[PDB]
RNA sequence: CAGGCCUUGACAUGCUAGGGAACCCGGGUGAAAGCCUGGGGUGCCCCGCGAGGGGAGCCCUAGCACAGGUGCUGCAUGGCCGUCGUCAGCUCGUGCCGUGAGGUGUUGGGUUAAGUCCCGCAACGAGCGCAACCCCCGCCGUUAGUUGCCAGCGGUUCGGCCGGGCACUCUAACGGGACUGCCCGCGAAAGCGGGAGGAAGGAGGGGACGACGUCUGGUCAGCAUGGCCCUUACGGCCUGGGCGACACACGUGCUACAAUGCCCACUACAAAGCGAUGCCACCCGGCAACGGGGAGCUAAUCGCAAAAAGGUGGGCCCAGUUCGGAUUGGGGUCUGCAACCCGACCCCAUGAAGCCGGAAUCGCUAGUAAUCGCGGAUCAGCCAUGCCGCGGUGAAUACG
């Protein structure tokens, strides 16, 4: 029972640094703190290093992982 | 309370939900009341004084 | 009963409105 | 038609001092509409007694804003110079409305 | 009839009955005096106290 | 760690504000942070005029701000050369076009605050403790008074171990609401800490 | 906590110096801080015809005096609070008794909620406490009618809507009233037990009030403060994370396990409060949360606001059920820069434990318990089932 409204919410740190990297092909890599931002297409086959809030995880961002946040794939805390 | 953190009076939050009361007189952040300024303590202690025009010991 | 979102007492209790507690 | 309305803290002030309204129109007035109560507002403020911890004692704190009417009919155009500047409160506020 | 409850009017009305019955003729209090319809039940939700969950019902304490 | 403000108890009866002035919601806060700067730098300057109360009435952007004072000389000044500085020193602070009177207290010695800031002077003066509540009693018991009594903290003459000295004469009913006793506290630093002087002045009844 | 950064500072008072006044708009890299940089801009004093020169305020660099620490010590401390405990007790003055610590008073008999009062007494009196003066509730009056009503009577757009009246209700100022005063019985008194009259009867209910002191009680993270300790950092800025973790255990609670009950309709009766950049009537879109538009309030005048339990009618028929609403898929609305960690609120689907709880253990003596709902502080929103108040309905029992 998510939700949000109308107007998808990104950070544009990474989104014109994002789109960026297309205008000329790819990339590899790309660190980032803002894990508040909802990961569009434009993002599909890239790799997006996350931070947990300690160190920065790639991230493969996929297909289907799209209306998702990259923070869903930075796990924060460290469990048994 | 250290000086450093009574620099809330910024008013330049860069994002308005930043901002916080904080007792004006105590630098108390934590009990701080809106129509004072004042917290929970500082409140209680001006009032016995008669520092607060009106304000009286409530009794029903 | 005072917990159950979808009747008239959950949506009392909860103090809110919606379909199974209309505003009047 | 003078509607003034009186809002205090003091109800012996906000109370003489609206009795003083009152008779400087009786002598140059309509019988005025007398002195209207009007429920107070009470604000109460309850607060833990001391610093740290101890959730189970508090002091509780009222702010009481007592309420008056007055209401001169027949706006008079002597009265005014007993109700011009011939006051004396120090905690009182006026409101005028005709 | 205002304020209150249904039952606090029923026992409300109870009283006026018997004050206007009793000015109509005041012969009439020396019958109600002795089932005291002239008396006001004074009886009034006592007020809540701090540190009690509702006036006197106190908190529950675990092991002491 | 019991017993209620004296005055704070006994406000609506036998003691009144120490400002007095209605405000809305808008700015009750605001005519307070002011009207607390006033004492603010009032106290830390008046200091040796030995300034008992405070009082502070307020209208349409109107200040009344009577100060009352032992020694009303150190006030005013030469001829009027401070209180005049101390007023546009005041209205500065604040652009109310502020008054300023500067009333005489009659016999110090009933004026609790001041009994106070006495007793807690002697005691940075490295006295003696015992003597000065024994004497600050007397002085106030002296000059007229029902009754009367002085408290000092703890860390009396810097011993170790913080106690608590008192003593006091007549009467001084703090249960009782038609009374009347000025209160007053006065703080006392020292070279080993802080210590705290209280005086209560039983003055009339009804 | 990790990482990127400032280091005379985010904030005080001052200082000697190269320099440009002030303060306005820019651009690079940036996660943001920062850091590098670009123009706009030459006001104010005393000189000088002028170029310009030296000063004021301000800011800027480099070096100072110093700022800053929620760093340690609540046994170095102030202040405030908790606690025994609203328990009825703790003391003094003078006299008297003891070599003395100390005693007497304060013990004793009656009595009281009470060191409350009476009677006794080498004690006579006092303080601090009890009580009483303060607040709220219960009856009546006086003052006061843009809130009350055909109480009356006159017009109904049947709405106290109109007229106009304050009498009622109420609002809120001020007073009246209760004193064991009156009657009988007991007593020596104080004061019991009964009766009358009264709204109210013997502290009529409920508050605020908590003595000398005791826990080396609590708080250095509210604040204040002595002493230690750090000063390119234990100080400061920021982005992100964590205070929300989860094999477990406990406290306080919420919702339940159902028929005296649960649903859906329709209907009735409260009090307190709160409402500018805020309550939001009404209308329209949407199942709805909510969105649009939009009247009124500056608030006894408008709004929050439906009170709910109750009542009338209908459904369910004893099933883990039309009980219970956990959990989990979906799809949405809001606030907010931003709801992954970590927000409520709708709507569809899910529909878990739970048939009243071992040993133990808590509350409450009357408008109390139990039960029902309403408001507020804080607050963008909210994790409030918390807390502080409010008013409906309204018991059981106390031999001892
Ligand atoms: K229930
Ligand atoms: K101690
Ligand atoms: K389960
Ligand atoms: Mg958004
Ligand atoms: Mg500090
Ligand atoms: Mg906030
Ligand atoms: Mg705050
Ligand atoms: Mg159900
Ligand atoms: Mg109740
Ligand atoms: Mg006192
Ligand atoms: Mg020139
Ligand atoms: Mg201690
Ligand atoms: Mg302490
Ligand atoms: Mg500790
Ligand atoms: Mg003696
Ligand atoms: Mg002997
Ligand atoms: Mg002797
Ligand atoms: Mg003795
Ligand atoms: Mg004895
Ligand atoms: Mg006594
Ligand atoms: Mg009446
Ligand atoms: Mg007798
Ligand atoms: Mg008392
Ligand atoms: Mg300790
Ligand atoms: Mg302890
Ligand atoms: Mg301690
Ligand atoms: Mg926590
Ligand atoms: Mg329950
Ligand atoms: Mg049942
Ligand atoms: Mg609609
Ligand atoms: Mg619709
Ligand atoms: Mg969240
Ligand atoms: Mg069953
Ligand atoms: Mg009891
Ligand atoms: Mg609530
Ligand atoms: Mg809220
Ligand atoms: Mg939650
Ligand atoms: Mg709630
Ligand atoms: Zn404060």
């Amino acid at each position: 029972p998510r939700s949000l409204k109308k107007g998808v919410f990104v950070d544009d740190h990474l989104l014109e640094k994002v789109l960026e990297l297309n205008a000329k092909g790819e990339k590899r890599l790309i660190k980032t703190w803002s894990r508040r931002s909802t990961i569009v297409p434009e993002m599909v086959g890239h790799t997006i290093a996350v931070y947990n809030g300690k160190q920065h995880v790639p991230v493969y961002i996929t297909e289907n992982m799209v209306g998702h946040k990259l923070g869903e794939f930075a796990p924060t805390r460290t469990y048994r | 309370a250290r000086k450093a953190l009574i620099e809330k009076a910024k008013r330049t939050p860069k994002f308005k939900v930043r901002a916080y009361t904080r007792c004006v007189r105590c630098g108390r952040a934590r009990s701080v009341y809106r129509f004072f300024g004042l917290c929970r303590i500082c409140l209680r202690e001006l009032a016995h004084k008669g520092q607060l025009p009106g304000v009286r010991k409530a009794s029903w | 009963g005072k917990g159950d979102r979808r009747t008239r007492r959950g949506k009392i209790w909860r103090g809110t409105y919606g379909k199974y507690r209309p505003r009047k | 038609k003078i509607r003034i309305k009186l809002r205090g803290f003091d109800h012996k002030t906000l109370d003489a001092s609206a009795q003083k309204i009152v008779e400087a129109a009786r002598r140059s007035g309509a019988q005025v509409s007398g002195p209207i109560p009007l429920p107070t507002r009470v604000r109460r403020f309850t607060v833990i007694r001391g610093p740290f911890k101890h959730k189970d004692s508090r002091e509780h704190f009222e702010l009481r804003t007592h309420n008056r009417l007055v209401d001169i009919i027949n706006p008079n155009r002597k009265t005014i110079e007993q109700l011009m500047t011939l006051d004396l409160p120090t905690g009182v506020e006026i409101e005028i409305k005709t | 009839v205002r304020g209150g409850g249904k039952s606090g009017q029923i026992d409300a009305i109870k009283l006026g009955i018997a004050r206007a019955l009793v000015q109509y003729n005041p012969d009439y209090r020396a019958k109600l005096k002795p089932l005291g319809f002239l008396t006001r039940d004074a009886r009034v939700v006592e007020r809540k106290k701090y540190g009690k969950h509702k006036a006197r019902r106190a908190p529950q304490y675990s092991k002491r | 760690g019991n017993k209620i403000h004296p005055i704070g108890f006994r406000l609506g009866i036998t003691r009144d504000w120490e400002s007095r002035w209605y405000a809305g919601k808008k700015q009750y806060r605001h005519l307070l942070l002011e009207d607390q700067r006033i004492r603010g730098l009032l106290e830390k300057e008046l200091y040796s005029a030995g300034l008992a109360r405070v009082d502070i009435e307020r209208a349409a952007d109107n200040v009344a701000v009577t100060v009352h004072v032992a020694k009303p000389g150190v006030v005013i000044g030469r001829g009027g050369e401070r209180i005049r500085v101390l007023r546009e020193e005041l209205a500065k602070l604040t652009g109310k076009n502020v008054a300023l009177n500067v009333q005489e207290v009659q016999n110090p010695n009933l004026s609790a605050p001041l009994v106070a800031q006495r007793v807690a002077e002697q005691i940075e003066r490295r006295f003696a403790v015992r003597r000065a509540i024994k004497q600050a009693v007397q002085r106030v018991m002296e000059s007229g008074a029902k009754g009367a009594k002085v408290i000092v903290s703890g860390r009396i003459g810097g011993a170790e171990q913080a106690r608590t000295e008192w003593a006091a004469q007549g009467r001084v009913p703090l249960h009782t609401l038609r009374a009347n006793i000025d209160y007053g506290f006065a703080l006392a630093r020292t070279t080993y800490g802080v210590l705290g002087v209280k005086a209560y002045i039983f003055l009339g009844e009804v």
